[PDB]
């Protein structure tokens, strides 16, 4: 990676998998590798892949994430799929209306165990974003000071008759009656705080109509991603597989190792929920209920 | 334009100080300056813009935060350079008298024993050699060349 | 004569009385120039102190008074509460291993 | 103690904001810090130096002038930093709760991305390498060792 340089006796290498079916490429307009960098950090989520970054002979930067030992044909896979999912959304009434699209990104397979996968610049994870809206206060919440756990949850476990962190859910199913499970959650729902997503676009926002404009487009495009998700039975939607596109500020549905029910098939946490409704979405539009813009 | 307000300046009132945040005024500001009709806003637009980018390099430099991420109003300066620079050699001879001088001003203080290194400066050198693209303007290249 | 007077409470009424924006002006050249009149000899050895503290005690009144000096401090960095003994104490009364 | 006045302070009036230059109180408000026998002097003149040496830092990190010869206020520092440490260890009690933490908190400060390379603090240096000799006292030496 630093003697890799643009040198003659070399195919030079166009930037990995620019060419796609929108029209005839212009191939010399596509950009080409100039090198590599002396520069790298790892991502926190457990397989650790990394942001490498391209420079390109266009004299400009790809941050890029290679993600390995994973197949990215998996991946990749999920994306066909997405793309014909803007296919029909652009082409029926019901939805060119609406400017209804999702956005898929660039997987490219580089080996069986590797993909160099677009990192979209200019945005941020949602579980970034949330504890970026919080003070020192409430973030004391989830450094766990006030509680082991940030919400009580893992401890809680024990009056739920579960012991140990892994695994314990298969107890709690048992005798989990509607009363004290419902009762015991809407504890823990009504302790962590208020407004946190409308405090993120008011923060975004430059003037009421400016944030009653990009309120709707996170819920539209949240809403379009979590049944298309659901359509092909994707799972763990951890805040982190989340990214709002902070310029235009959509949500991305960002990773896909568990696609097509093999999420709710993994047998030693079952995955229940079908998709993702929670607690600051419904937050997000108060006044009225899911029912709403996002139904 | 940014993430959060900079650009806080208290009114020079009597009894108080009350603060406005100047970073709103900017995106009309800017589109006035550039495409009023109407001769008389548009050097009044000029000169508000002026003593408002005065302003801002005095702000930045008293060093409201001092690095450790994205400068302070890097993203006002991504924003407000390529506006600098169509806004010089504009037309209008009034305003051409008096922003030619100060993109030179800015140029020359943009290299400096500290500042040369900052992102201040690559922000800088990244809008004027977009400058110098143009694909709809003779006199905007030939300034950013000169530039 | 009275604002030299040994006990500290009449000493405050008398400065309270003479610092009222009747007796004694409110713009700073005019009380500059009125602090003059506030003398004579037996007062002597106080009256600097006194004219200081008659003009620098306008300023309590100052918009700017509540105002920081610097907006912001050196660098990112937090801040605490404290408190000093001054009590009944200096350092060098009271013995080692006890 | 310098050939020009630094600390230029507006004193804060409705009226007007005339200028005092607060560097002619430090040769005798020193000698009151340390050396006054009468106690209630002797702490008054030292939160008075605590404030008047707060005041210093920013007037400084102001940038009134950015080298290019003695560093502003560096005659003051060459002539203030011996004075704070002979004034931490001193016996009041209440005095040393006041300025060991302002020391440890000023030898933070001078260790820093830029300014570790300034001659503020080989001032700061040579004055604590100077304490530690210190002919006549057992306490200061012990004090500057930690420092
Ligand atoms: N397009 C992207 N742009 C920016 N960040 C991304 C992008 N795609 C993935 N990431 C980052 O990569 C990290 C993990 O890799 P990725 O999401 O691709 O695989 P994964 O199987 O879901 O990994 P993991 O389960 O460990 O989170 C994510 O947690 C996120 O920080």
């Amino acid at each position: 990676m630093s003697d890799f340089k643009v040198e003659f006796l070399r195919n030079e290498l166009e930037i990995p998998g620019q060419y796609d079916g929108r029209g005839k490429p212009l191939p010399e307009y596509h950009v080409r590798i100039a090198g590599f960098d002396e520069r790298v950090t790892v991502m926190a989520s457990l397989r650790r892949p990394k942001r490498i970054i391209i420079r390109g002979h266009d004299e400009r930067e790809h941050p890029f994430l290679v993600k390995g030992g994973e197949d990215l044909r998996q991946d990749q896979r999920v994306e066909q799929l997405f793309q014909v999912m803007n296919g029909i959304l652009a082409q029926d009434s019901a939805c060119s209306q609406r400017a209804l699209q999702l956005r898929t990104y660039s997987v490219v397979p580089m080996t069986s165990r590797l993909g160099l996968i677009e990192w979209l610049e200019n945005t941020v994870t949602l579980k970034d974003l949330l504890l970026n809206t919080m003070s020192q206060e409430e973030k004391a919440a989830y450094l766990s000071d006030p509680r082991a756990p940030p919400c009580e949850y893992k401890d809680w476990l024990t009056k739920m008759s579960g012991k140990h962190d892994v695994g314990a859910y298969m107890l709690m199913y048992k005798g989990a009656n509607r009363t004290e499970t419902v009762t015991s959650f809407r504890k823990r729902e009504s302790k962590v705080p208020a407004d946190l997503l409308k405090r993120a676009f008011v923060r975004m926002s430059t003037s009421p109509e400016a944030f009653l404009a990009l309120r709707s487009h996170f819920a539209s495009s949240h809403a379009l991603i979590c049944i298309s998700h659901w359509i092909l039975g994707i799972g763990d939607r951890h805040l982190n597989n989340f990214m709002v596109a902070m310029e235009t500020g959509g949500v991305i549905g960002i990773d896909f190792g568990h696609a097509f029910g093999s999420a709710t098939q993994f047998l030693p946490v079952p995955e229940l929920m079908p998709f993702r409704l929670t607690r600051q979405f419904i937050n997000l539009m108060l006044p009225m209920k899911e029912t709403g813009l996002m139904y | 334009w940014d993430r959060e307000k900079r650009l806080s300046f208290a009114v020079p009132f009597r009894e108080m100080k009350p603060v406005i945040f100047l970073d709103v005024f900017l995106p009309r500001v800017t589109e006035l300056a550039l495409t009023a009709s109407d001769r008389q806003t548009k050097v009044a637009a000029c000169e508000l813009l002026h003593s408002m980018v005065m302003f801002m390099l005095g702000k930045a430099t008293q060093m409201p935060e001092g690095g450790q991420g994205a400068p302070p109003m890097y993203q006002l300066y991504k924003r407000t350079f390529p506006v600098l620079l169509r806004l010089a050699c504009d037309v209008d001879q009034v305003t051409r008298q008096l922003y030619e001088p100060l993109v030179m001003q800015l140029i020359h203080w943009f290299t400096n024993n500290k500042k040369f290194e900052s992102q201040d400066t690559v922000a800088l050198l990244e809008a004027i050699l977009d400058g110098i693209v143009d694909p709809v303007d003779s006199t905007l290249r030939d300034f950013c060349g000169r530039c | 004569q009275g604002l030299i007077d040994e006990n500290p409470g009449l000493q405050l009424i008398i400065r309270n009385f003479w610092s009222h924006e009747t007796r004694l002006p409110s713009n700073t050249l005019d009380r500059l120039l009125a602090l003059n009149s506030l003398y004579s000899p037996k007062i002597e050895v106080h009256f600097l102190s006194l004219a200081t503290n008659f003009l620098l005690e306008m300023t309590s009144m100052s918009p700017d008074y509540p105002n920081p000096m610097f907006e912001h401090p050196l660098s990112e960095c937090e801040f605490q509460e404290y408190t000093i003994d001054s009590d009944w104490r200096f350092r060098s009364t009271v013995l080692t291993p006890m």
